């Protein structure tokens, strides 16, 4: 069903702009082991540094889950999944820690969560 | 994963692996080579520097101890960075201590003065907001101390006026080849030097102003072309380090996944031993 | 122009290997490097969008020629799309050439109308 | 058969020496692409010039390609192999351009081609 | 007198990794790759041509001493030949010496002798 006559265009753009950036990042997983974070260039430290951020926003907290954590889940529309992984690859949210992305709902879920850090 | 893609990676990463022997080999040839420049310039200096120890004190002139010359004003800093990369952190630490002093003391983006040596340096000044006065694109491996030359003239030059009220710099001087240092030290107001008086006459056909006119751009031109050959030679001996770990780091990997490939392929065999011996029983 | 393509895309699948050190290298392997992203961007295609034969000529020609050297990598799949509206609305004539006669128009012409088409195209 | 009392002693050492400079043009392919060869010695940036010459005079056109490209092919005797690339080894030939030995037969349609294309 | 040769020949491998530069130091570099390069001349062999081990005992004696400490690198086959031969010619003493008591001769005279046998060899 992923197809921009089922999903709509900007849903279709935003996931395979994710899915590139994802596979970016596994790609630079043997020169990043290698020879360090120093030495990638300038776009692929920005590629890294939006992808962790992604990876760790697609987790989520679930209602069946309560029962291993206190934290009680949450239900997410797709309008607020697609707008909240928009925001992130459009550089928005690139001044936050990775940590306020883990296990949360909505993407002001992740500024309540940094703000709690103290960002 | 499958062997296929194990083999790819193995590959690929013999072939960095190669990359990166080669070019700490080619660095380290050329740290050799640079040493010879490093010790030879040592007498011309020590020259300069003792004649001008013994005569520029007791009188005012461009280059004698200032203070509030122009207080309110740019003053001279320098940036020294190398050309190329892949020489591990050392590139990014010497634009943060430059930055975290200068760019945080002085509050005007007008009334400070930055001008930088090595390729990197104008290529992340693209990034910052800094004025930049001159500049150099590239400087060949051997020691250009002509190139440098008028360079260091427009140094003190612009030093005059008194666009520049001191002259100042960062760079890193190697102990070995392991241990490189910063440094923060303040080179044409002469807040520093020693006495080295042993002379009655030494050319003093001139006054004693006109002297220290003549001969003190000669010497901060001197120490300018010492720092340099410096921070190149600690360039070369980062460089080479960084070759030598980051081989050693792709060795440990290819050991790694090579011997995952290998205690991989031994299901394979069981499997298909496996098999044959099954078929071979049911009939 | 196929001939051509094969030799820029064997060389670009040698330099990739040295493109993960940025920039810092020589003026040549980088300029190799940019003409390679932008034939991996021009044979990129998405679903169901078939295109004629003349056109694939036309645009690999356009690429391989050098006049698709100045435009950035992320205007390539949009330089594309509008110059086959550009060949549709004019230069009908090499179209038809290509068409019936299997051979490339001729040289001036073609060089003429995607100059032509580049003095209407609009960078981002 | 590569044996000097079978081919001929002209023969092996010309072999040896093309081989020989082949194998060192393979350990300077990477050095030249992250740095120019003008990081190299004065005597590697001739071992390079005369490499590139030996690789693409190895290269011959066939009878049989006439089908794919229209160029008749040729056929070069031993004895006159020999002495071209012992000629191109010492470097009587290093002032042509290195397209001139692509596809090409005997020594002198390396010149010919030279001259059709301006020298 | 195989020790000596063994170490050097162990050496001369590790320091191969170390030829893109030529040289380090005098000591490191300059000697024992001197050594090392002529100890693999020496041990390259001929087809179908075994030697006595009385002559071999001599030659390797002659390199681990330091007799071709003074030799290009080149010439060092040659050299071997044609000591071979001045052996053949005059060496019979020391020959016999070794043949019959699986020993090693008076180092002074087989120092002397190789030594007259220099001096009348070529290097070209």
């Amino acid at each position: 069903a992923l197809a921009p006559e089922i999903v709509g265009e900007e849903h279709y753009q935003v996931a395979r702009k994710v899915q590139q950036t994802l596979q970016r990042y596994k790609e630079l997983q043997d020169i990043i082991a290698i020879l360090g974070m120093d030495e990638l260039s300038d776009e692929d430290k920005l590629v890294v540094h939006r992808a962790r951020r992604i990876q760790f926003f697609l987790s989520q907290n679930f209602h069946v889950a309560e029962q291993f954590t206190g934290q009680p889940g949450s239900y997410v529309p797709v309008k607020e999944t697609v707008r909240g992984f928009k925001e992130i690859l459009e550089g928005k949210y690139d001044h936050l820690p990775e940590d306020a992305f883990r296990l949360v709902g909505r993407i002001e879920e992740v500024v309540e969560k940094a703000k709690a850090m103290g960002v | 994963a499958s062997l296929r893609d194990i083999k790819t990676r193995i590959n690929a990463t013999k072939k960095t692996s190669q990359i990166t022997k080669a070019m700490e080999m080619v660095s380290t040839s050329k740290l050799n080579r640079a040493e010879q420049n490093a010790k030879s310039f040592v007498p011309y200096m020590e020259k300069i520097q003792e004649v001008v120890a013994n005569v520029a004190l007791g009188a005012g002139g461009a280059s004698h101890p200032m203070l509030v010359s122009r207080p309110v004003k740019k003053t001279g800093y320098l940036v020294i960075t190398s050309d190329r990369g892949l020489a591990g952190a050392y590139n990014s630490n010497v634009l943060r201590l430059v930055y975290q002093t200068i760019q945080k003391r002085h509050a005007s983006p007008d009334e400070y003065a930055i001008i930088v040596i090595g390729r990197v340096g104008l290529s992340f000044f693209r990034k910052r907001n800094m004025p930049v006065i001159l500049d150099i694109t590239r400087l060949p491996d051997q020691p250009s101390f002509a190139d440098i030359k008028e360079i260091a003239r427009k140094t003190v030059g612009l030093f005059a006026d008194g666009t520049f009220d001191e002259l100042y710099m960062y760079y890193n001087h190697y102990v070995s080849a392991i241990q490189q240092e910063v440094t923060e030290r303040k080179l044409l107001p002469l807040t520093d030097l020693a006495e080295n008086k042993q002379r009655t006459v030494y050319e003093f056909e001139p006054s004693q102003e006109e002297i220290l006119d003549v001969l003190l751009p000669q010497y901060a031109e001197s120490l300018i072309y010492g720092a340099l050959l410096d921070a190149k030679a600690s360039e070369h001996a980062a460089r080479m380090t960084a070759m030598k770990n980051a081989t050693d780091n792709a060795n440990e990997l290819i050991r790694t996944l090579t011997l995952s490939y290998n205690r991989a392929r031994q299901a394979a065999i069981t499997q298909e031993i496996t098999e044959i011996v099954a078929g071979a029983n049911a009939l | 122009v196929a001939g051509t393509l094969r030799l820029d895309l064997a060389a670009y699948r040698e330099l990739e290997a040295f493109a993960q050190f940025g920039s810092d290298l020589d003026k040549a392997t980088q300029a190799k490097l940019a003409r390679g992203a932008r034939t991996v961007e021009v044979l990129k295609q998405d679903l169901h969008q078939p295109i004629p034969v003349e056109k694939q000529v036309l645009i690999i020609y356009a690429l391989t020629r050098g006049f698709l050297d100045d435009i950035p990598v992320e205007d390539v799949r949009r330089f594309e799309k509008e110059f086959y509206l550009f060949l549709d609305q004019n230069g009908q004539h090499l179209l038809e050439h290509i068409r019936t006669t299997k051979d490339l128009p001729n040289e001036d012409d073609l060089n003429k109308a995607i100059e032509a088409f580049k003095k209407t195209f609009v960078v981002s």
